[PDB]
């Protein structure tokens, strides 16, 4: 399985939205949008999470960007499947 | 927020991959205090404010410290018996030294040569629990009493210490070990590391069994043999049969 | 103070059932003799029964004893029916009625008694029938009758301290007997034959013969 | 016990105790003497 | 800030004292019963918790130990009927036969000649015949096993008693604070996910490894005994694997994303299976992962102890647009400290959630053999109906409530609510002219109907034959249904119900589902369910919108919620209160409900329910509904005339209780008649005179007779009027569809 098509598919979507969510390319636990949600707000820290991370890349911004990444990364191999692709 | 800098390198000063998961409401009351305390508490279950029930500092330390003793007492439980087997020290067979085979789940595996039928080992140790964990109970609960009642003369050694979880008697610290409290806070660490891991082995050795069909020392062997192929994604289609 | 029912433990109930009564350590969770009047009640309650149980008890193991060893004797669960059948000319309903009768007349001298400790030992009755108290501070009447007729030999006229041993022997005795009379009925139920055949079945064969293997406590095995 | 004996006196415990005990001895003469359309003696 | 637990250690003390004493909760009902005003007071007001206290804290952790009370009483229900299935039921009978024997679940003591109400079911088991579909719901979850029921029941049990404890520990233990309770985001992030998120994937782990191999098996065919037990079934996938093939390959096709290999037990046909006439296990296994997948996503959108989410505040105050004001500004703060607004919503979405259960249960069966059983059927339907209506009509009572009492005009400027508020007069006056507009092209049709049958005009009254009402949108809807697989569904292999088109599902010589066709007579009926609905809704938000004051009075606020009148005076002010609203409310609401479910029960009498005789399908009452209920008479006489002679012909039967209900339940609603016409002081007036009687005889109470007060008055003659007419309808529709289908 490893190394496969949807393999590359799920790793890199699971990747590629971990990597902006550090670099401040998408919204973090420390970097919210405001009431319109196209523009990210300064990082806050109100949550008082800690990490070793020099950018301050939490392991609840991981989770929860791992979350989503798995979650777009399913739908699209999902999607891909159906259509006969893949 | 921002944590409290002067609260957070008592965290980095344990090392390892500490810190990256606390938080500045654990650092709150996680003030090096108590063996064990790495900061881990990111759901703040061991905030003192609004304290009661069993969400309780002290009381999740003692929790904390008897489940890692049962848990190091079943992990070691777990792999003795399959590792005798294996070696052919005793005569049981190694699928039926494994430790859920042995009686405790009557579905997963039966041990018919006890001198008792499993029910009645269990009648005796509930009544013998009951006696051990109710008088526990009480010394947590008054922690000065269980020494004022007569006990056929095991009384003298049920007084306790000031910790509900380190009595440290003439019996539950019989040899004298910790003489300095700097030595003791050590292997208090040491008791509480042991004992977490092994909370994780026990852990481990429930889901592999459910897993593997097979001995926890049998699933190590077979990962040893060869790594690539026996592990949990290789595993993941024969998971029950 | 005194030995509680669960060693250490101090929110043992308010003091009524303070280190006086014989057989006190406190035991009263669901708060069932609170009241002062419930709980004298109560004492005469655990005294009737525990004397109860007692004879019911002795009775009960020396007509199971008499079972074994080949006499006419029938067991304690069906002595009714085995009188019946040996006696026909007795009516179920004359015995019964019979039974109540006398039973309440010597019922109802306690209960008078525990109404007014001291007005049994007048009228018919002697002064040996006054009582000598002891529960609730009270020196006449209650569950402890002196005299010379329900204590003939005279074992508690006379040096308290050896009073109170035996009073201690008759309260432990008595809730034993009790919980005797309980296990006589669940074995019973669970097993159909006596005490005496349970104990030495199980004497016999400590193991596969304990609660477990009669299919009834244990409702699959 | 006094309180929860009071409780136990109180208006609606001892009324459906009162009309409990009357039903079932009622239900129960009507168990043992059934279909009583008079009272012949 | 910063979700935690917080608790207070020991508040309230367990013991007896103020069992002794009623009326502790409360000042007002301090210093004894001088009136019998007191005794009706004293359970008028025992869970009015805004009377007994003004603190929000002691308000909450009574609510939530009431939670617990009320979840340990549903326990001891659930309890009781599952002791009933195992030990007075005749389960394992029925699971042989289920086409022909009927469901029975209570058996009744032999003491007055009432044993003649024990029927014969069937399966050699005398018993009262269910209505309440458990049957149909154990044999769909698998049990199959008489001692599954008994261990269910004791399980209950159990959790009834931790109901219990946790209602007590956390009243006099360890009782949350206000700022716990506050934690709206924490709440629902935690009853979106891992509450019905994680019950819907429990519940497809368990039709997966229980449900699905059982009735597998049932259906393919085979007695329940030699079944094999559940835990068998889900302890090796050997046996899956026979009977679904893609169990062979283990989860491994799950974590590699090949999901299509699943699709023998995860499916999408949609319509019924035709052996049972219920929906596809497999389907209900799909829709509940997928379900359950959607509601653990729903449940990470708020902001808890992280960064991550949106608060619940700010998505509403940034909801206001040009033509509101403020829009959604004060809503977040008097929803998380007002606990009647929460009600009233709750109440709301919870009565249209149980109208909308009964709408798709009886549109499509979910259970084995639930369509066949046409009793159980009708039975729900009405069930859930009634609950949806009721739970309605205290949505807008607790709304009312809550305008009353928690509505502070200090933090609801220009908002949403004091926009409506500001213009109430405009919706009330709107919503009256709608409803007059649809009683008259409602009833008026009917009226007219009637006037040309009566005056030998046929061809002048609405009707499919002459002047013709079709619902075409309603039956291009249809169509479109009918047509959506292979089109709009290409991956269903079927319509979601047979009542959008298609075949006729018989299972056991019984139809299970069929087309339905409307009509005139549907139109007039559902233009009637609209104006019985839109003048239940007029009422209900009147009270609402004129509970803080009016044009008449304007200080109805300082009154209260619930008061009588404010006097004589202005012309009369009787019912003036929301109370007396909700009042109306209810009996309008009754009506309302009791013509939706007698166009059901008609409609599916006629043109649904039914047998198969390899020809067509002969229905219940012979297709009468198309020609005869367009006509008021027409529902008199062959509806409520022709359906009654089963109830009232049923003594001497197993349904004589149903016959003796149907007149107890016309006497109660008759009585109602009293309290609903008559007032205050001609009883007050009459209790005098017995009041003189009984001091010539030395028996006068100590605590006065008073006559009911009129709050009083009405809320006892409208719930004897609710209880005798859902009464009464419930043992015609029982009765009925116990006798004949
Ligand atoms: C860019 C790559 C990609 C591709 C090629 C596809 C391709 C496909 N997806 Mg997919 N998807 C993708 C990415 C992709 N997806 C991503 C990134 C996500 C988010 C993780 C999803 C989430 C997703 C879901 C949830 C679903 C699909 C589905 C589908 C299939 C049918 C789509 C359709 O016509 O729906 C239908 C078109 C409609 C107009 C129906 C909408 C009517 C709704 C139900 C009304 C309800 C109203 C309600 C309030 C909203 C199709 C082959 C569907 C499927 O499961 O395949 C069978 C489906 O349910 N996708
Ligand atoms: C369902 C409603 C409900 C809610 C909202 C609460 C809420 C709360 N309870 Mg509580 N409780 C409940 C029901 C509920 N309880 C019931 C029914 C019981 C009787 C069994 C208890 C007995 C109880 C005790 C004894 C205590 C609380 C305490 C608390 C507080 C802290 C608990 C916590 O979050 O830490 C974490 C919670 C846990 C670690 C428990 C999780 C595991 C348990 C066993 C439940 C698992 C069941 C699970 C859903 C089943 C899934 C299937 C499974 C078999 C695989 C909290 C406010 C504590 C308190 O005093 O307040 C501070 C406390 O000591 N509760
Ligand atoms: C490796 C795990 C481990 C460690 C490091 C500790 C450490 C400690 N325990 Mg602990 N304990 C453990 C496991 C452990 N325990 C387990 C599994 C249980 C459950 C049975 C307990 C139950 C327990 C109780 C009830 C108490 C302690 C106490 C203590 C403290 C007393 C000092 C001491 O004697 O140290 C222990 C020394 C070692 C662990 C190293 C020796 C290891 C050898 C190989 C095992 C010895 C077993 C021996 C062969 C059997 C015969 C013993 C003897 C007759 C020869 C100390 C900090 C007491 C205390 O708190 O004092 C205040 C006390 O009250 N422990
Ligand atoms: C019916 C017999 C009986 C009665 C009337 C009493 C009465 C009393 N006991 Mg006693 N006791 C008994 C039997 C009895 N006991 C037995 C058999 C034992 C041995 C297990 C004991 C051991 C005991 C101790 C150690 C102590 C007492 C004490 C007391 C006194 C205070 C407790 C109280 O007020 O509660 C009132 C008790 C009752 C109202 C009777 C309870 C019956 C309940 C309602 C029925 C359920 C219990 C039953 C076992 C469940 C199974 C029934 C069925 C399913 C088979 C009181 C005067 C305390 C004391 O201070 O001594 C003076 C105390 O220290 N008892
Ligand atoms: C995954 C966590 C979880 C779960 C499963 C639940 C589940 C439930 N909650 Mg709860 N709640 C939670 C978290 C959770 N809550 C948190 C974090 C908060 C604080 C914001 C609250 C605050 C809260 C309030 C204020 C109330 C509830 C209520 C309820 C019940 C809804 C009514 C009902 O009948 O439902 C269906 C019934 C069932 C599903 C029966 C199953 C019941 C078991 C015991 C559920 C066990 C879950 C529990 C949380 C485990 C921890 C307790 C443990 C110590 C035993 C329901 C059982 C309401 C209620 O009824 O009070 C009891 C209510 O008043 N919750
Ligand atoms: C989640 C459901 C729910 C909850 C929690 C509440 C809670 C509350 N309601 Mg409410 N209500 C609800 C639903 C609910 N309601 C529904 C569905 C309706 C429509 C019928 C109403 C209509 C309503 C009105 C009109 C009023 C309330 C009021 C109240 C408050 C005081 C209740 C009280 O103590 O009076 C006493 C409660 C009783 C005396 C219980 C008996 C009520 C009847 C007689 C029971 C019905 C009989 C039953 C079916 C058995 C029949 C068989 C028989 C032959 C034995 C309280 C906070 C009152 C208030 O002032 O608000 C502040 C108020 O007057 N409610
Ligand atoms: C079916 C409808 C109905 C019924 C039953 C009654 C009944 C009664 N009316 Mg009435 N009335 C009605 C309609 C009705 N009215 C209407 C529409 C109006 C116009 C508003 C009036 C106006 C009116 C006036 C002005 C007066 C009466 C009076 C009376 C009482 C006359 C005394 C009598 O005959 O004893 C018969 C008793 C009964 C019929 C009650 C039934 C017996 C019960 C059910 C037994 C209890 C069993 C059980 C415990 C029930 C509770 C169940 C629950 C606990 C679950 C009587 C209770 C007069 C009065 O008060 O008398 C002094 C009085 O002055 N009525
Ligand atoms: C089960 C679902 C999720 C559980 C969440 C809830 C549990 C909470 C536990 C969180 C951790 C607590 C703090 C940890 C903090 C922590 O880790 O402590 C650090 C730990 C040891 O630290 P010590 O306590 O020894 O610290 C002392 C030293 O640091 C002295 O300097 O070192 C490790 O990293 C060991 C873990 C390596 C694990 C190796 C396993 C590799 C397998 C990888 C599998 C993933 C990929 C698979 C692909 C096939
Ligand atoms: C049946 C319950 C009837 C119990 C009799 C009345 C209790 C009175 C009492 O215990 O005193 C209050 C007593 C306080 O003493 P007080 O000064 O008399 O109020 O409260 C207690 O300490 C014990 C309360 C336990 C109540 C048990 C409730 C039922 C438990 C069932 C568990 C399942
Ligand atoms: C920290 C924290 C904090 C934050 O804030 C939150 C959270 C996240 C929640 C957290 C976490 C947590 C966790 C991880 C937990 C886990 C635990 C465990 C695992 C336990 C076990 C534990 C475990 C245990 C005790 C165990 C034990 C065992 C035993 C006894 C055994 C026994 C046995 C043996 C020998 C063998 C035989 O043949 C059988 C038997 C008889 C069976
Ligand atoms: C560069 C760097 C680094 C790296 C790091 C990393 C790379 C990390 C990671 C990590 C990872 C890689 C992670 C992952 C993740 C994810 C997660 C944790 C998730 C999740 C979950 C979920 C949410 C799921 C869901 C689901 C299910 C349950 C089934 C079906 C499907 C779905 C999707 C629905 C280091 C430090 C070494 C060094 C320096 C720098």
């Amino acid at each position: 399985y490893l190394g496969s098509t949807t393999n590359q598919i799920m790793v890199l979507s699971t990747f590629l939205p971990l990597v902006a969510g550090r670099f401040g390319l998408a919204p973090t636990s420390t970097r919210h949008t405001n009431q319109s949600g196209i523009k990210l707000l300064p990082a806050e820290k109100s949550a008082g999470l800690v990490s070793n991370d020099p950018a301050g890349f939490n392991a609840v911004d991981v989770l929860a960007l791992g979350a989503l990444g798995h979650i777009l990364g399913c739908g699209i191999v999902l999607g891909l499947k159906s259509t006969g692709n893949l | 927020e921002g944590a409290d800098l002067a609260k957070v390198e008592r965290v980095a000063k344990v090392g390892g991959l500490y810190k990256n998961f606390t938080s500045g409401q654990a650092l709150s009351y996680l003030d090096g205090t108590l063996p064990g305390d790495f900061g881990f508490d990111p759901l703040g279950l061991c905030d003192p404010e609004g304290a009661g029930g069993f969400i309780t500092p002290e009381w999740l330390s003692y929790s904390e410290v008897i489940h890692c003793r049962w848990a190091m007492l079943g992990a070691a439980g777990f792999l003795a018996p399959e590792i005798l087997a294996t070696a052919g020290l005793i005569p049981a067979t190694p699928e039926e030294a494994v430790w859920f085979r042995s009686g405790v789940i009557p579905p997963a595996g039966q041990y018919g040569k006890y001198w008792m039928d499993p029910y009645s080992l269990f009648w005796i140790e509930a009544i013998l629990m009951n006696f051990a964990e109710l008088k526990r109970w009480q010394d947590f609960k008054e922690p000065g009493s269980q020494s004022k009642q007569y006990f056929l003369g095991l009384e003298a050694v049920f007084g306790g210490s000031g910790n509900p979880a380190y009595p440290g008697g003439q019996w539950f610290n019989m040899l004298n070990l910790g003489k300095t409290p700097e030595e003791m806070k050590k292997l208090q660490t040491n008791e509480i590391r042991n004992g977490r891991l092994a909370m994780i082995a026990c852990l481990g050795c429930a889901a592999q069994g459910v897993m593997t069909q097979k001995g926890p020392f049998a699933n190590l062997l077979e990962h040893l043999a060869d790594p690539v192929s026996n592990n949990l994604l290789g595993n993941l289609a024969t998971i029950l049969k | 103070v005194r030995e509680l029912w669960f060693p250490g433990n101090k929110e043992v109930v308010p003091d009524y059932l303070d280190g006086s009564l014989v057989g006190d350590h406190g035991f009263d969770p669901l708060g069932l003799g609170s009241s002062p009047e419930q709980l004298s009640w109560n004492v005469h309650a655990e005294i009737f029964h525990g004397r109860l149980a007692m004879t019911g008890v002795a009775g009960i193991l020396l007509t199971s004893l008499l079972h074994k060893g080949g006499a006419d004797v029938p067991e304690w669960f069906e002595a009714g029916r085995v009188y019946l059948d040996r006696n026909p000319n007795v009516d179920f309903g004359a015995l019964l009625f019979s039974t109540i009768v006398m039973s309440g007349f010597v019922e109802f001298k306690r209960l008078n008694d525990i109404r007014n400790p001291g007005s049994q030992g007048s009228g018919i009755l002697p002064e040996d029938f006054k009582g000598v108290g002891g529960p609730q501070g009270r020196t006449v009447g209650g569950p402890y009758v002196g005299g010379r007729y329900f204590d003939p030999m005279g074992l508690c006229r006379g040096s308290p301290e050896q009073t109170l041993k035996y009073k201690w022997n008759e309260i432990r005795n008595g809730r034993l007997a009790m919980m005797a009379f309980l296990g006589f009925a669940a074995q019973y139920a669970a097993t159909g034959k006596g005490p005496i055949d349970n104990l030495v079945d199980h004497v016999a064969d400590p193991f596969h013969t304990t609660f477990v293997h009669n299919g009834v406590s244990v409702p699959f095995i | 016990m006094k309180d929860f004996t009071t409780y136990l006196s109180t208006a609606p415990v001892l009324t459906l105790l009162s009309v409990t005990v009357v039903a079932g001895l009622l239900i129960e003469i009507n168990r043992f003497f059934p279909d009583a359309l008079i009272a012949a003696f | 800030k910063k979700v935690k637990i917080v608790v207070d250690r020991n508040p309230v003390a367990t013991n007896f004292e103020k069992w002794a004493k009623p009326g502790h909760f409360s000042r007002t009902l301090s210093k004894g019963p001088t009136t019998t005003t007191w005794i009706w007071n004293l359970h008028a007001d025992a869970h009015d918790f805004d009377t007994q206290t003004s603190d929000l804290e002691e308000i909450s952790r009574k609510v939530f130990s009431a939670h617990f009370g009320q979840l340990g009483i549903i326990f001891i229900w659930l309890s009781g009927m599952y002791f009933h299935g195992a030990r007075f039921s005749n389960y394992e009978a029925w699971l042989t036969d289920p086409t022909h024997i009927k469901p029975s679940a209570q058996v009744v003591w032999p003491i007055v000649g009432q044993e003649i109400l024990n029927a014969d079911v069937g399966g050699g088991f005398q018993g009262l015949q269910i209505t309440s579909g458990f049957f149909q719901l154990w044999r769909a979850a698998g049990i199959t096993s008489e001692l599954q029921l008994y261990t269910t029941a004791i399980g209950a049990l159990v959790m009834a008693a931790a109901m219990f404890f946790a209602g007590w520990f956390h009243y006099h233990k360890a009782a949350p604070k206000l700022e716990w309770f506050q934690n709206v985001e924490s709440m629902l992030n935690h009853h979106l996910g891992g509450l019905l998120g994680l019950g819907s994937l429990a519940w497809a782990g368990h039709q997966i490894h229980v449900s699905l191999p059982i009735n597998k098996l049932l259906d393919a065919g085979v007695d329940p005994k030699e079944i094999p037990l559940p835990h068998e079934f889900t302890l090796n996938p050997e046996l899956m694997a026979q009977l679904y093939p893609s169990f062979s390959k283990g989860l491994a096709p799950f974590f590699t994303l090949d999901w299509a290999q699943y699709s023998d037990f995860l499916t999408f046909q949609g319509g019924l299976n035709p052996v049972t006439g219920g929906l596809w296990l497999t389907d209900t296994v799909h829709h509940h992962l997928a379900i359950a997948v959607l509601f653990l996503i729903a449940g990470h959108q708020y902001r808890t102890n992280w960064g991550i989410g949106s608060s619940l505040k700010e998505i509403l105050e940034a909801h206001k647009g040009p033509f509101t004001g403020e829009g959604h500004k004060g809503l977040y703060e008097i929803l998380t400290t007002s606990w009647h607004a929460q009600l009233a919503i709750n109440l709301a979405l919870f009565g249209s959630l149980s109208i909308i259960v009964a709408h798709h249960m009886y549109a499509m069966p979910p259970y084995p053999y639930l369509a066949t059983d046409y009793g159980t059927q009708l039975s729900l339907f009405t069930h859930h109906m009634w609950i949806g209506g009721f739970c309605i009509v205290g949505a807008g009572a607790h709304a009312a409530i809550f305008m009353v009492r928690d509505y502070d005009p200090t933090n609801n400027y220009n908002n949403l609510l004091d926009r409506v508020l500001r213009h109430r007069d405009a919706i009330i006056s709107h919503l009256n002219w709608v409803c007059i507009f649809l009683g008259f092209h409602s009833f008026g049709l009917y009226i007219h109907n009637d006037t040309m049958s009566a005056l030998g005009r046929p061809q002048d009254m609405f009707s499919d034959t002459a002047i013709q009402l079709q619902p075409v949108f309603a039956q291009w809807v249809q169509n479109t249904h009918f047509l959506a697989p292979g089109f709009t569904a290409p991956n269903a292999l079927a319509s979601t119900s047979p009542s959008w088109g298609g075949d006729v599902v018989a299972v056991g010589g019984k139809v299970a589902m069929m087309p339905i066709s409307l009509g005139t007579a549907d139109f007039l009926v559902h233009h009637i369910h609209a104006f019985t609905i839109h003048v239940t809704v007029l009422i209900l938000l009147k009270g609402v919108l004129y509970a803080r004051s009016s044009r008449l009075i304007p200080d109805k606020a300082n009154l209260g919620f619930r008061f009588p009148c404010d006097g004589p005076g202005r012309g009369g002010t009787c019912q003036v209160s929301a109370w007396d609203h909700v009042f109306l409310g209810l009996f309008w609401m009754y009506n309302s409900i009791s013509i939706v479910i007698f166009h059901f029960s008609w409609k599916m009498q006629s043109d649904v329910w039914g047998t198969v005789s390899a020809n067509g399908v002969s229905h219940i009452t012979g297709g009468n509904f198309a020609q005869s209920a367009n006509t008021i008479n027409g529902w008199l006489r062959d509806f409520l005339w022709a359906q009654s002679s089963q109830v009232i012909q049923s003594y001497g039967s197993a349904l004589s209780a149903y016959g003796l209900i149907f007149l107890g339940a016309h006497f109660v609603w008759a009585f109602s008649l009293m309290f609903l016409f008559s007032g205050r002081g001609y009883w007050q007036e009459l209790i005098e005179s017995i009041v003189w009687a009984h001091n010539k005889l030395k028996v006068a109470p100590a605590i006065q007779p008073r006559a009911l007060s009129i709050t009083q008055g009405r809320a006892v003659g409208v719930a004897h009027y609710l209880l005798g007419g859902i009464a009464t309808t419930w043992s015609f529709f029982l009765a009925r569809i116990l006798a004949v289908g």
